[PDB]
């Protein structure tokens, strides 16, 4: 598809590494939260 | 016998001399402070304790935390060896060593924690009702902790009392102490003050410690207190307990075994084959290491114990306290209940509801209020009703009771007794007056054989003959002991038909559910008995019949709230109560009728004769369900006879039987092939305690042997605690079964992939360190998350277990989590990774034989479905992303079979989503599985690289059809019972 | 239990249960594993569906190119002695394998090979990658090119007096196209001279500093002379959109070796979409052993 093809073959791979952060920390907080409801 | 001194020569002067104490009053409160800083508290040092961390050390190198660490050890070695040949090799072998000794750190410290909160959990059960004694301080007499206990103290003991310390004999009224702990023989012997023997051993006047008082009362002063005791030298050093484990424990040990050994052999058998097919040494342990994870369920002996301790923590919440931990077991399968009457149906709250003289029956009790009675307080023989209530009675009333009235004050007596007087103070007047003025002379108390109670009294009035005998006892009895009847004043002689009225008004007032009690008295001739004449009590002189009957009282006694519903609870449950008491069986069957024991419908032989009219020898014994046997019956009673009676009948109900009988009852009751609970408060129910599969002393009135005899103790001695106790002792298996249910489902989605690799010829689609991960790493939280689940509706509603035909692990396990879930959670993981390599350029077709060329090194122009060349690494990083999604997949899938297991016959739908550390679980899997794909490094580290966005949801299919599967299951077990499903399906 | 759990006739049992029994649970397990089996399948099918067939959706693992040889060498080494004859066999066998491919009898016809320069050229497009054009053409690579190293005249190829070679070949990748680094003041030593914007440059070198002395006359044969490849076999279309294609090769003949010592001699080609990594070994370089020992 021409010379400049180059995405073709790139990946954001770091965009993909925050979000997956950022939701693994939500997931985590909501678990503490529910485990500590009651004990306060 | 060799450290043997004592003060037993010392006479009561000698004594006082040497250790300064009022043997009267006993010492000063003050003093006692002082004694206990110097000697310190009565008790025993304890045993030092092992340190914090040699058991973590052990941790570290038990369980199979041997096997990785071996692994571990192997890839260090390996990496070494790579060190010495070529330069820049891969640092593979180095990491993965770092990964197999962290999963040995992080398994170590979670069992750690999980042992040491049960231990700190038994330990609680040590100081909740402490052992006491009963000292005499200042004069007055208290109870008080066995630690306070100091040395000089005056202690008293009596029957069924715990020694508190090494004692000195000051008094004592036919004691018999039991030193069967001390010498061996458990012939009680006698103990007075007398000195009788130079020797400690044998000396008549020293009580040593742990022993117990069996029958009688003794005053003695502690002479050795804590270690200095005689016994407390061999119990401290000599008797230790050992370990000692479950059957439940047991189970589970032996199938860890058989799951063990085939483990093994197909470990070593892959590892033959990788050799036979080219790969390196360190590999072929890494596959036989992943095997035996994969199949080897570790966490259920730690989830066995977790959910014993968190059990009896609910249970001593509810008023049980187990003595051990194999009760708690055996409570679930309790199949009978032998109950007593009196302290454990009832309250032991009497209260005096009726009365019968002048040959009428009369309420009485105004309730609380100046109305009196309902008849004429003037009546004559009325007088004498109220004199023998008032005098023979035993009771007294406390002091401070004045402020308040009669139906509220406490009193100091019998049960009986204290109704009484609260019913003379109430119609009557002041007993104080009343005792004062006939004095008594002689006394003598209920007796077993006498059957009566009976008081000599002066009589200070004139016409009377000087003497006033006055007795009251069981009215049967005593009307078979009067010759006469005072009625309106005027004495009759006893006729047929005043004793047919009686036993009408007996009749009658039985059935009530009362008890009626007997009063007589008896003016003895003046010129037979003049007014200096002695009256023996050690020889009877004076004439024990041929009294006059003045007239029958009877109390009441509610049975407690609970009751009722528990003897509900048990029917529907399957269980068997026996009522064993005292009483009469007017009285027995009655508060048997009102309470539960015995329900509508069923009636016993007597009472089908009477309903016919026939003699009850006529009747058929097999027509009636229920039956109240006589104690006298109970002891002509051979083996068979009784086998015939608990056999043949449902509701059983021994009156006046004597405690010491129960022993026969729980062996009738054992031959049949039952789990018996028997209830016992006194030193005569002992044997029948320890004899019982499950013995429940009373906790409030029951003495130091019968707690010591048994296995469960009754905090309020209240009989719904027990069945509430049951109750809780089922959930244990249910919960036990839910969680071997669970860990072993993943076992078929984690060994599938090495069957497909080898047999397939494809690529390995998990890896070996995402299997730690998913055992040892994740699942260690869920699986307790499923002990501390709640109960269905139906654990009261089901038959008790038998253990000959059900077991823990039983075929219909392995049929759901092997056969029918394990098999799904395997195709959901195969997808994901069909889908990753797809997408990747490697199409299905073209997968079957490539293995031989993929795990090549050497083969840099692997070609793909697309016609692409791929090279070694960049090959193996699609692979990785395989091992990663597939990992994420067993979460996923983890879901439904976690939701599903919670519950076994109801849906979730009506349990609910009320289990906050399960909830707490799948968040944090799900958080872990998300972390360990995306965090920079894990690529070279633990080898997993991170997954797009559109392979999460590969899973979600095979997840939520195993959810939908499992809830129709468990729709047609409960619209179908008995059915093909709960045949097969139901473990 | 031995004998009695096995056979009972009484209850008319066989391992344990019925006739019935058994039979309930043989039937159940069937419908259930045929319910799976459809489910997995229809899983699959969609996953067909959603796929192309002209490309591989996902293109990043395979970036850039590697760079792999014949022979076939284990560990990347090449040891043979030049008297005893069946110690290079394993090797010959291979650079034949991959040489016989390129067989002129297989090269014939207009279709699909079509002639192109003999000199090095630049890119061409067959178009897009669809199915409207039929099979796509690719260009013709003779082996005579390749002069010292082609098997027609000493098969062996040079392991017979101790002169091997080595051909090269870069990994084929759909839509790659390669890029030659430009003239500018900053470019290595080596690629200077015979700046061919046309062909991507490939050259070997020791990776010690002291083995360079020992290494003698690397003397790389390929199209047009030159030490590369040439940019008019590029793009790749596809197997699928280009059956029968071939790719370029580049020899390498390692004349003038020391005897009895074994040498590192590391490749290496340059290019902007070209990167190595310090984990992959075969990713736009590599690295050969050998021990000419006789
Ligand atoms: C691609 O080309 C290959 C070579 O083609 C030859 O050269 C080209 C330029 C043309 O001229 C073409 O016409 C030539 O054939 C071609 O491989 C060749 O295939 C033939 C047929 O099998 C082979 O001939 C046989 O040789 C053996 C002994 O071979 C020795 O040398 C080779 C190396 O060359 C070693 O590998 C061997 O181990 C031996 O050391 C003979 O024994 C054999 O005898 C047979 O024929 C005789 C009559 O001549 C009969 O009497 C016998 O009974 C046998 O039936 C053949 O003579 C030739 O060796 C082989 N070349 C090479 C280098 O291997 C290849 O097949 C082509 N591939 C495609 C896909 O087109
Ligand atoms: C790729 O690049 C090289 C080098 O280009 C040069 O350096 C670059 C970094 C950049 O600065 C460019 O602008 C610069 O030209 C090209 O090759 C060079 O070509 C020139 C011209 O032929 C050579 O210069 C020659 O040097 C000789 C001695 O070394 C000298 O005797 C030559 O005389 C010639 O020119 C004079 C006028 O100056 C004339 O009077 C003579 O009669 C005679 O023609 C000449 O000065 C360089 O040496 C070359 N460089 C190298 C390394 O060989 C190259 O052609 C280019 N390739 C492409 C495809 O564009
Ligand atoms: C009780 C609960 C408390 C929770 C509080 C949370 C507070 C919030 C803290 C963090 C939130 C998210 C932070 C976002 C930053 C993440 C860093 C990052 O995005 O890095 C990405 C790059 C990696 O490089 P690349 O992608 O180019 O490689 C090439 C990739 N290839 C090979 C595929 C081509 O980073 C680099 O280069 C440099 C990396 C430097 C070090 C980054 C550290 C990451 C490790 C841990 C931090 C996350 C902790 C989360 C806690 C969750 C609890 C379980
Ligand atoms: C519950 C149990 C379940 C699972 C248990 C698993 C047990 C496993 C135990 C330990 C595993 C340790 C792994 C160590 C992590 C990496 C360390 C390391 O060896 O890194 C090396 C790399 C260097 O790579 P390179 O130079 O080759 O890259 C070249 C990149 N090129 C060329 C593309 C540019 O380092 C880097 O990249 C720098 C990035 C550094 C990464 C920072 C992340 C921090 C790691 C762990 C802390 C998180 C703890 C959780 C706390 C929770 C709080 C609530
Ligand atoms: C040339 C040679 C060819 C040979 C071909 C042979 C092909 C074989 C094909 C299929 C094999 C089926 C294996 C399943 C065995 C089930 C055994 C089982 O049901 O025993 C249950 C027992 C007792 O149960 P119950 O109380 O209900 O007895 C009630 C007895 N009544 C009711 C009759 C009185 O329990 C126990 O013995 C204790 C628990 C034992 C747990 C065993 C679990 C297995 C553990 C690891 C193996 C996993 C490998 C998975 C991969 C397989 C390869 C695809
Ligand atoms: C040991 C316990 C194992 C437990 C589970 C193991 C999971 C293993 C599953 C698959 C592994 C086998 C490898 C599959 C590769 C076979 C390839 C194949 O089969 O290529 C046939 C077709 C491809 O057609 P095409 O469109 O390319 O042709 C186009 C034709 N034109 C265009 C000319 C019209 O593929 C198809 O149709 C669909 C075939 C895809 C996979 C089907 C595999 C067999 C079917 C179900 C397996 C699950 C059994 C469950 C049993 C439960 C108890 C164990
Ligand atoms: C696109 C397709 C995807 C398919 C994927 C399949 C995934 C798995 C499929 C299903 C699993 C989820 C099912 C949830 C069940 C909810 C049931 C429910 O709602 O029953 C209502 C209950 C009943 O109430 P009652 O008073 O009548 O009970 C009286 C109880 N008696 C009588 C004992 C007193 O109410 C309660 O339980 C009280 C309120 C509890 C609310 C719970 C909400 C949390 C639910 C799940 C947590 C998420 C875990 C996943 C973590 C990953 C996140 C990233
Ligand atoms: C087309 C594909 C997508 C379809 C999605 C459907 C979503 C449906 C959403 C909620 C479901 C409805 C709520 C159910 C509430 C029922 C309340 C209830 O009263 O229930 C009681 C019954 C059991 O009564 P019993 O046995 O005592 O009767 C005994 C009768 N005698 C005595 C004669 C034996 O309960 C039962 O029928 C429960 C049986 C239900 C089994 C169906 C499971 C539905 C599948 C998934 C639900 C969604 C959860 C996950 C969400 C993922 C989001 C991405
Ligand atoms: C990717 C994963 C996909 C997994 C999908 C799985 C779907 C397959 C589900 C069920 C198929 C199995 C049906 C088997 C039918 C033949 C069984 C049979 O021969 O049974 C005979 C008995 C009748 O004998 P009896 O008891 O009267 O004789 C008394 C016997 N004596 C004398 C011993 C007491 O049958 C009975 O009792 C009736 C019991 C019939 C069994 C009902 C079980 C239904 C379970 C699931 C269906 C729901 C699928 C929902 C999927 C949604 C997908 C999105
Ligand atoms: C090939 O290498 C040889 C050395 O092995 C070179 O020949 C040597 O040249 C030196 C002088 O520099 C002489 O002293 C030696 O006697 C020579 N040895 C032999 C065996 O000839 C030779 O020049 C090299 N040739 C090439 C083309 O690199
Ligand atoms: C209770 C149930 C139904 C909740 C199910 C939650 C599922 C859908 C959640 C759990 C973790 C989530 C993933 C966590 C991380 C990422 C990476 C990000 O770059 C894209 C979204 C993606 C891929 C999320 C998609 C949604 C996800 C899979
Ligand atoms: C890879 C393929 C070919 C393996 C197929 C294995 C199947 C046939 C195996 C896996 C688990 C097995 C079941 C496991 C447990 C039981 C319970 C037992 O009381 C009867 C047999 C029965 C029901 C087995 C029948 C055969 C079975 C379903
Ligand atoms: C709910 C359950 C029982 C439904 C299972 C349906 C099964 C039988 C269906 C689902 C998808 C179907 C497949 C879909 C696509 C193709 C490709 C075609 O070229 C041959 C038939 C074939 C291979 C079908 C065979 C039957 C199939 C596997
Ligand atoms: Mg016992
Ligand atoms: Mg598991």
């Amino acid at each position: 598809e021409g010379p400049d093809n180059d995405e073709r073959f790139t990946y954001d791979y770091y965009r993909l590494r925050v979000v997956g952060l950022i939701v693994a920390a939500v997931l985590c907080v909501i678990g503490i939260i529910i485990l500590l409801a009651g004990k306060c | 016998k060799e450290v043997s001194m004592d003060d037993h020569k010392l006479s009561l002067d000698e004594l006082h001399n040497k250790y300064g104490t009022d043997l009267t009053r006993g010492l000063t409160n003050a003093r006692a402070k002082e004694i206990l800083a110097r000697d310190g508290p009565n008790s025993l040092t304890p045993p030092p304790t092992t340190p914090e961390w040699i058991k973590f050390c052990r941790q570290l190198f038990g369980g199979f935390s041997i096997l990785l660490w071996i692994g571990a050890i192997l890839c260090f070695l390996a990496y070494g060896i790579q060190a010495a040949t070529e330069d820049e090799p891969a640092n593979d072998n180095l990491y993965l060593g770092v990964v197999l000794s962290t999963v040995v750190i992080v398994t170590g410290c979670f069992s750690y924690y999980q042992e040491a909160k049960s231990s700190r959990i038994m330990d609680s059960f040590k100081n909740m009702v402490p052992q006491q004694a009963l000292v005499i301080r200042d004069g007055e007499k208290s109870t008080i902790n066995a630690e306070f206990v100091v040395a000089g103290d005056l202690v008293e003991v009596k029957g069924g009392d715990r020694i508190p310390a090494d004692l000195r004999i000051i008094s004592a009224h036919g004691c018999k102490v039991d030193n069967s702990s001390l010498t061996g023989e458990s012939e009680p012997q006698t103990r007075s003050p007398e000195f009788s023997s130079e020797n400690p051993l044998e000396t008549r006047n020293i009580a040593f410690f742990s022993t117990n008082c069996v029958e009688g009362t003794a005053r003695g002063v502690v002479v050795y207190t804590g270690d200095r005791t005689v016994m407390g030298r061999i119990a401290t050093l000599a008797s230790g307990l050992e370990v000692g484990r479950t059957p439940i424990a047991i189970e589970i040990e032996h199938f860890i075994h058989i799951i063990t050994g085939v483990a093994v052999f197909l470990g070593v058998s892959f590892f033959i084959l990788s050799l036979i097919l080219g790969y390196s040494w360190l590999e072929a342990v890494i596959f036989l290491i992943g095997i035996i994870v994969a199949n080897v369920p570790e966490g259920l002996l730690a989830t066995v114990t977790v959910c014993l301790t968190l059990t009896a923590k609910r249970m001593a919440r509810k008023n049980c306290l187990v003595k051990n931990l194999e009760a708690v077991e055996t409570l679930g399968s309790t199949s009978t209940i032998c109950s007593d009457k009196t302290g454990t149906l009832t309250q032991n709250r009497m209260t005096v509801a009726h009365m019968w003289f002048d040959n009428q029956i009369h309420e009485a009790d105004t309730t609380e209020n100046q109305s009196g009675a309902a008849f004429d307080k003037t009546s004559a023989t009325w007088s004498a009703l109220s004199r023998i209530a008032a005098l023979c009675n035993r009771a007294v009333f406390q002091a401070g009771q004045d402020n308040v009235p009669i139906l509220k004050r406490s009193v100091a007596g019998d049960a009986s007794e204290s109704a009484l007087l609260k019913c003379i103070e109430l119609c009557c007047g002041s007993v104080q007056g009343m005792r004062d003025r006939n004095p008594k002379i002689v006394e003598i108390p209920f007796n077993s054989t006498n059957k009566y109670q009976l008081s000599i009294h002066e009589n200070e009035k004139s016409s009377e003959s000087r003497y006033l005998l006055v007795m009251k006892g069981a009215p049967e009895r005593i009307l078979d002991r009067c010759s006469t009847i005072l009625l309106n004043g005027a004495e009759e002689p006893l006729k047929e038909d005043m004793k047919e009225a009686f036993q009408n008004a007996y009749l009658e007032l039985g059935g009530l559910g009362e008890r009626v009690l007997g009063f007589c008295h008896f003016a003895l001739p003046e010129d037979k008995y003049n007014e200096g004449y002695p009256f023996d009590a050690d020889e009877p002189n004076f004439p024990t019949t041929d009294l006059c009957f003045v007239g029958l009282m009877a109390m009441i006694d509610p049975p407690r709230a609970a009751v009722p519903d528990a003897v509900g609870k048990c029917r529907s449950a399957g269980i068997k109560v026996i009522m064993v008491t005292g009483d009469h069986p007017i009285t027995a069957k009655a508060i048997a009728k009102g309470v539960g024991i015995i329900s509508e419908g069923n009636e016993t032989i007597e009472d089908i004769a009477a309903r016919l009219n026939i003699p009850i020898g006529q009747v058929n014994p097999r027509d009636a369900k229920a039956c109240v046997v006589h104690g006298s019956d109970l002891k002509d009673l051979s083996t068979e006879v009784l086998d015939d009676i608990l056999h043949y009948h449902t509701e059983i109900v021994f009156a006046r039987t004597s405690p010491q009988q129960k022993l026969i009852i729980v062996e009738g009751c054992q031959r049949q092939g039952a789990i018996v609970a028997v209830t016992g408060d006194g030193v005569n129910d002992s044997p029948a305690l320890k004899k019982a599969d499950i013995g429940v002393a009373m906790g409030i009135s029951g003495s130091d042997v019968s707690k010591q005899a048994a296995d469960m103790i009754l905090l309020d001695d209240n009989f719904a605690s027990i069945v509430t106790g049951v109750e809780e002792g089922r959930l244990i298996f249910d919960n036990l079964k839910k969680s071997i249910a669970y860990t072993l489902t993943s076992n078929i989605p984690e060994i599938t992939p090495f069957l497909v690799f080898i047999i397939g010829n494809v690529p390995l689609p998990l890896g070996t360190v995402t299997i730690l991960c998913i055992d040892l790493g994740t699942d260690m939280v869920p699986a307790i998350s499923l002990a501390y689940e709640q109960a269905e509706s139906d654990i009261m509603k089901r038959q008790p277990r038998n253990p000959k035909t059900d077991k823990l692990v039983n075929e219909r396990l392995i049929s759901m989590a092997y056969g029918q879930i394990g098999m799904i959670q395997a195709l959901g993981g195969f997808f994901s990774y069909f889908v990753i390599l797809a997408e990747n350029g490697f199409l299905p077709m073209d997968l079957i034989g490539k293995r031989v060329r993929w795990d090549d090194r050497w083969i840099s122009d692997v070609e793909d479905s697309f016609g692409q060349q791929w090279t070694y690494e960049q090959r193996k990083i699609v692979e990785f992303t395989c091992h990663t999604s597939f990992f994420i997949s067993i979460v996923v899938v983890q879901w439904a079979d976690l939701i599903i297991c919670k519950t076994r016959r109801n849906s979730i739908f009506q349990q609910g989503m009320k289990n906050k550390i399960l909830i707490f679980g799948l968040f944090e899997e799900t958080a872990l599985a998300a972390f360990l794909s995306y965090c920079p490094g894990t690529d070279v580290a633990l080898r997993m690289y991170p997954l797009k966005p559109s392979w999460w949801f590969c899973a979600f299919p095979y997840s939520l059809i195993i959810f939908l599967y499992d809830e129709m299951r468990r729709f047609i077990i409960r619209r179908s019972p008995g059915g093909w499903v709960e045949q097969e399906t139901y473990y | 239990g031995w004998k009695k759990f096995l056979w009972d006739s009484e209850k008319k049992e066989f391992l344990g249960r019925t006739g019935s029994s058994w039979f309930k649970i043989f039937l159940f397990y069937l419908i259930f594993y045929g319910c799976l089996a459809g489910i997995f399948i229809g899983t699959i099918q969609v996953l067909l569906l959603t796929l192309s067939d002209f490309e591989p959706k996902y293109q990043d693992r395979v970036a850039p190119p590697g760079l792999s040889h014949a022979p076939y060498a284990i560990k990347t080494e090449i040891s043979f002695s030049i008297s005893n004859p069946k110690s290079y066999e394993s090797f010959v066998k291979s650079m034949h394998k991959l040489m016989d491919l390129y067989n002129e009898s297989s090269q014939a016809g207009n279709s699909p090979f079509e002639d192109c320069s003999d000199t090095p050229a630049d890119y061409i497009k067959r178009g897009d990658l669809d199915d409207s054009q039929g099979q796509k053409k690719a260009c013709r690579f003779s082996r005579m090119w390749l002069k010292n190293c082609s098997g027609l005249d000493d098969t062996t190829y040079g392991y017979a007096e101790g002169k091997p070679c080595v051909v090269a070949k870069l990994n084929r990748i759909i839509g790659f196209y390669p890029k030659p680094l430009k003239n500018t003041t900053d470019l290595p030593e080596e690629l200077q001279a015979n700046y061919n914007q046309y062909v991507l440059p490939l050259r070997c070198a020791a990776k010690r500093e002291e083995d360079r002395e020992k290494i003698g006359s690397i003397e790389y044969f390929g199209l047009g002379g030159y030490a590369g490849f040439p940019l008019q076999y590029y793009p790749y279309y596809g197997k699928r959109l280009q059956k029968k294609y071939l790719q370029p090769l580049l020899a390498i003949q390692f004349t003038n070796l020391t005897q009895n010592m074994e040498l590192r001699i590391e490749c290496k080609v340059y290019g902007e979409n070209i990167d190595y990594s310090e984990k992959d070994r075969f990713r736009g370089r590599f690295e050969v052993k050998i021990e000419v020992k006789s």
